[PDB]
């Protein structure tokens, strides 16, 4: 899966 | 979640004054030198924002249209707090299933809609494009040439957190967190409401913030209990809320809500952005949940900073023509 | 002559010594930067001429940087 950058989410 | 949510929500014990209501046209630039946007801000109202915002009826179908029901979207597991993954067009059948029929509770707190149609419909407080990091540092000639509406790592060009779209059902919770980076946040109640729980970034709480992350004991306890002091506050529909680098915050939705809102840093809090960034880095956060390219952001910064100043670039000579392309148009 | 605030002076000395501090492979110096050691002693020699701002003079409801 291609990497992601920015994602709100706790820990 | 061994505690109980309900009686968090009832309590009166969360009582402290942190937040300070204003009047859309005193949130200026000279607010933010006299101030350091230090305090958590509601406004209660849009006049003297500059916001914009999309039909007030607008639904999570209407989003799906203007992003596309093919985007693979971040949706929180409310129970777990984990993420999984599924399509606009699954996460818009979610949503307009009765309550009743919905087996679990999931939230979309992460769908950043730059470069699709939805962006023109939503401006942030005009204030904040002036102090933007991203606006105001970064190389312009970047920032113009994203093409990719998604947030793939790849394909970004610049930190591409500046317009996001939550949709979150009746029941949904975020437990504490800081934002990414120590950013600052806007956060616009579009339909709904929201009840926030915020603590400050004293040195005493930002250590028992780190702690109960590397305890791995977020379920087990409320960090609400654990600190100082702590507002629980509602916001309701209309209003506009702030929230300075730093302030910890778990968020509980009442019923079916939309919010605009986005993340921004800025030259008056970097200390504080610094200290934020650096327990990601001691408590492990992958980098899919940070901030992207925070730290050539920085350097941008200095660069951007002794330029206006001196005069004097560090830009290599194709970023200062590139740059003087721009000044020209 | 410029006068900047004591939030971004505080800030921007916290910023330099952090990214002086990084080793190479965590300073993630970006491909517009020509000289990145360069900038660093510009900006020290820079807030050290900026001490002195007046905070009065630096709430000047615009920000000292800006696009033209
Ligand atoms: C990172 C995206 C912009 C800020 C909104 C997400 C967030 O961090 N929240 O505190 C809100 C959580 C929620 O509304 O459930
Ligand atoms: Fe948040």
């Amino acid at each position: 899966a291609p990497a992601t950058g920015g994602v709100c989410k706790p820990h | 979640r061994t505690f109980d949510l309900e009686e968090k929500l009832q309590t009166n014990k969360y009582n402290a004054n942190f937040v300070t209501f204003m009047e859309g046209k005193d949130f200026n630039v000279e607010y933010i030198q006299r101030g350091g946007l230090r305090d958590p801000l509601i406004f209660k109202n849009s006049d003297g924002l500059g916001i914009k915002m999309p039909d007030p009826d607008f639904t999570v179908n209407d989003v799906k249209m203007c992003v596309g029901s093919r985007r693979m979207v971040d949706v929180m597991d409310v129970n777990t707090q984990k993420g999984i993954e599924m399509t606009m067009a699954q996460w818009t059948r979610y949503y307009e299933t009765p309550e009743e029929e919905r087996e679990k509770l999931y939230n979309v707190i992460s769908l950043e809609f730059s470069h699709t149609r939805l962006e023109n419909m939503v401006q942030r407080p005009s204030t904040v494009d002036f102090i933007d990091w991203v606006d105001n540092m970064w190389p312009r000639h970047l920032k113009e040439s994203q093409t990719e509406s998604t947030n793939a790592i790849l394909e970004m060009q610049y930190p591409k957190v500046q317009k996001y779209c939550l949709m979150s059902v009746r029941g949904c919770y975020t437990d504490f967190h800081v934002d990414f980076g120590g950013t600052s946040v806007w956060y616009h109640i579009h339909q709904g409401g929201k009840v926030f729980w915020l603590i400050p970034p004293t040195a005493h709480n930002l250590e028992l913030y780190e702690n109960w992350l590397l305890s791995g004991k977020q379920g087990d306890i409320f960090l609400g209990d654990r600190v100082s002091d702590c507002q629980r506050i509602e916001l309701k529909q209309g209003y506009t809320f702030v929230i300075p680098s730093g302030w910890i915050h778990a968020v509980y939705t009442p019923t079916d809500t939309l919010v605009f809102g986005g993340n921004f840093l800025h030259s008056f809090n970097i200390p504080m952005q610094l200290k934020i960034y650096s327990i990601e880095d001691r408590t492990r956060v992958p980098n899919k949940f940070r901030y992207p390219f925070y730290y050539e952001m920085c350097w941008y910064v200095l660069e951007r900073y002794v330029y206006c100043i001196t005069n004097r670039s560090h830009l290599t000579k194709d970023f200062q023509k590139e740059s003087l392309s721009m000044d020209m148009e | 002559q410029v006068h900047l605030t004591h939030f971004e002076l505080e800030g921007l000395r916290c910023l330099v010594d952090k990214l002086e501090s990084l080793p190479l492979h965590k300073k993630c110096v970006p491909t517009g930067i020509e000289d990145e050691d360069a900038l660093i002693a510009d900006v020290k020699i820079l807030l050290e001429e900026l001490a002195s701002s007046d905070p009065k003079l630096a709430l000047t409801g615009v920000p000292i940087v800006q696009w033209p």
